[PDB]
């Protein structure tokens, strides 16, 4: 998966968006984030060594 | 009960059918009584005192 | 087209949501603990709240009955006409059973040999207690007729016996028992039918087409099972396992030809004739009502304030409804409209009378409750202030006295969970005293009496002491009469009552008296 | 003044009754302190601001 840096309001989090590409992850991130009028800031691939 | 009635049987005293109920000078306060009302429904007899 | 922006536009327009609206919309690939109540930080910031089918019954039940078609004029007298046509069928199928007639004139044996009242067998017949007497004494002449017919000339006499029973209006609880009587006699048929049919088809392997070929119009008999086994079948040769069953419990079978008068083939005819009747009644009547259930809502949005819920309401004047259903004619020509309306009215407020209150109070108290609450009105503004508490019941015919003790319980109770001053949490009930406890003081002072009156009768003789508590419950389970103390104690009567007066003396001085004596404060 | 105007206007009145003064409900005095006794104590209402 792909950890979504969202910043809005007084604060920000990060919240999981699940894609097989960096990119289609932030398409996916901003589709599924921008329009509720919530900024998207920054999008990290998930590491976890194993 | 058995030991109450034991007592009254010994010392012969009539339980009376009334319990007191009389107002009393709340503890610890210590005045000295400047009035009195008394207010008697219509209809109803008044008092010696009223 | 975002699913997300979907979610807050709802918690943006309303502004306002509740927790599992939220769940109901997520984002694809939020599922889990921290991917929700982060979101919910991000939408308590900007527009915050947290916390078809309306649900409230009073739509739905609304709408359903706002399905059902109004009726006509004449259709009324169509569904009248079905109910009619339906009830005095079960009716005549009751006249045409000889158990239901013979019931009758031995309850009317007992009526008469002052074993039971008339107003349990009898309503009256199409109308006295001579009248009845000879009337009752008709009806048993034509069962006497028809009885002797048993012998194609009893048809005939039949026809009469059904118009003379049908002739008598029985109690409704009776004809209920009678029906019962018979559907239950034909639960009993259908035992010994099922009994005989397993020993066959589900047992000793044979069809139903073949089975029931013989069984119709015997069943009794052995034609079809004497005559039968021996006929070189794959499921004759089967049958002598089990023969001896069915024609042990054939004989219960043939049995209820005898007590019902009737064979097997006319029971089932008659009773089912009455279940088609009795459903075609039930039928047309429930059709009746469906189309009157909007004068209930109407009469009962009158009642509202009462003391009792609108569906309340409506749900009783409902039952009144069907009353009026059950009691109505057509052929009286009285407009069902004008005649239901006080029947659903009358359900309404006899069920406000007694619902509505947490202390329910008869009827005529609340009338009489009533009649106050209206003598108030008008001497209110007229005595310049309100009539005084004992100046009302003047008016009124009766002892007067009542104002009091009437205008004290009709008060409803006060809410325990009342909020009391303060603002608090403080309620009413908090601050309820318990009085029915015993004071731990008071429970202490009792233990040491206890042990103190114990002492003082461990100083007397063994006999004192004895006869003491056995006088009183000291130390033992229910104080013993004064000559049951003797009957314990051998020499009896004015003796012991001696003793009891030796010892009282002796406790009497203050020695042995002292210690317990400032128990009496 | 109860006033049954005639059937059909022009409006004219059948009958008006001038029952008198009916009475109403009484209403709290405020004594020259400014202040109002509710039960047996003065009472004061204090101006808002809204």
């Amino acid at each position: 998966k792909f950890w979504a840096t969202v910043e809005s309001s007084e604060h920000s989090f990060e919240v999981p968006i699940y894609a097989e590409t960096l990119d289609e992850a932030l398409e996916l991130a901003e589709w599924q984030y921008v329009p509720a009028g919530f900024e998207v800031t920054r999008v990290r691939p998930c590491v976890a060594p194993k | 009960t058995p030991e109450e009635k034991l007592l009254r049987a010994i010392f012969g005293e009539k339980a009376s059918d009334v319990k007191d109920s009389s107002l009393r000078v709340p503890n610890g306060v210590s005045g000295t009584v400047i009035d009195v009302q008394v207010f008697t429904r219509d209809g109803v007899e008044k008092d010696k005192r009223a | 087209q975002s699913q997300l922006k979907l979610l807050v536009t709802r918690g943006k327009e309303q502004g306002y949501l509740t927790y599992a609206e939220v769940n109901d919309h997520l984002p694809e690939d939020i599922v889990d603990s921290d991917q929700i109540e982060d979101i919910i930080q991000m939408i308590n910031d900007m527009g915050i709240q947290v916390m078809g089918r309306t649900t409230d019954p009073v739509r739905m039940y609304m709408r359903e009955m706002g399905t059902v078609e109004l009726l006509t004029r004449e259709g009324e007298i169509d569904i009248a006409k079905r109910i009619e046509d339906g009830i005095n069928q079960v009716q005549c199928s009751v006249a045409e059973y000889p158990e239901a007639i013979t019931y009758l004139l031995e309850q009317y044996d007992r009526v008469e040999a002052e074993e039971a009242r008339l107003s349990d067998l009898i309503t009256g017949f199409v109308d006295d207690p001579e009248l009845a007497r000879e009337k009752f004494a008709e009806l048993r002449a034509q069962y006497v007729v028809t009885r002797d017919t048993i012998k194609a000339t009893a048809q005939e006499e039949i026809l009469k016996l059904s118009e003379v029973f049908k002739q008598f209006r029985l109690v409704p609880k009776q004809f209920d028992y009678l029906v019962n009587s018979m559907r239950v006699m034909m639960d009993r048929v259908r035992t010994q039918e099922r009994l005989i049919m397993k020993l066959c088809v589900e047992q000793c392997k044979m069809p139903k087409k073949n089975f029931i070929t013989l069984f119709t119009g015997n069943e009794t008999s052995d034609t079809w099972f004497n005559a039968a086994i021996a006929m070189n079948k794959p499921w004759s040769e089967k049958l002598h396992d089990v023969s001896e069953e069915v024609h042990r419990a054939l004989q219960k079978l043939q049995q209820i030809e005898e007590e019902t008068g009737l064979t097997i083939e006319q029971v089932k005819d008659i009773n089912r004739r009455m279940s088609i009747g009795e459903a075609k009644a039930r039928r047309a009547k429930k059709e009746m009502v469906e189309a009157n259930l909007r004068l209930v809502i109407s009469i009962a949005k009158k009642y509202t304030n009462r003391g009792l819920q609108f569906l309340d309401l409506i749900q009783e004047g409902n039952i009144g409804l069907m009353k009026a259903v059950d009691k109505f004619e057509y052929r009286r020509g009285y407009k069902f409209s004008t005649y239901a309306t006080w029947w659903i009215r009358q359900a309404i407020t006899r069920s406000i009378a007694d619902q509505a209150r947490t202390i329910r109070i008869p009827v005529h108290m609340i009338e009489t409750i009533n009649k106050l609450n209206r003598i108030s009105r008008q001497m209110l503004q007229e005595m310049g202030r309100e009539p005084t508490p004992e100046e009302l019941a003047e008016r009124m015919l009766m002892p007067e006295d009542k104002i009091r003790k009437v205008l004290k319980i009709a008060k409803e109770p006060i809410s325990m969970e009342t909020p009391i001053g303060d603002d608090e949490d403080s309620h009413l009930g908090d601050f309820i005293e318990d009085t029915t406890l015993e004071l731990p003081l008071d429970s202490a002072t009792t233990e040491s009496l206890r042990a103190a009156t114990h002492d003082v009768l461990a100083g007397l003789t063994a006999r004192e002491a004895k006869v003491l508590r056995m006088r009183f419950g000291i130390d033992m389970n229910t104080d013993y009469t004064l000559e049951e103390v003797g009957k314990q104690f051998d020499v009896t009567r004015e003796r012991i009552r001696q003793i009891e007066a030796k010892a009282l003396r002796k406790l009497r001085h203050p020695s042995r008296s002292e210690v317990l004596r400032s128990f009496l404060d | 003044r109860l006033v049954i105007y005639e059937r059909e206007a022009p409006e004219g009145t059948v009958k008006d009754i001038k029952e008198q003064e009916v009475y109403m409900g009484e209403i709290p005095l405020m004594t020259d302190n400014g202040t109002f006794v509710i039960n047996g104590t003065e009472r004061v209402i204090v101006s808002q601001l809204h």
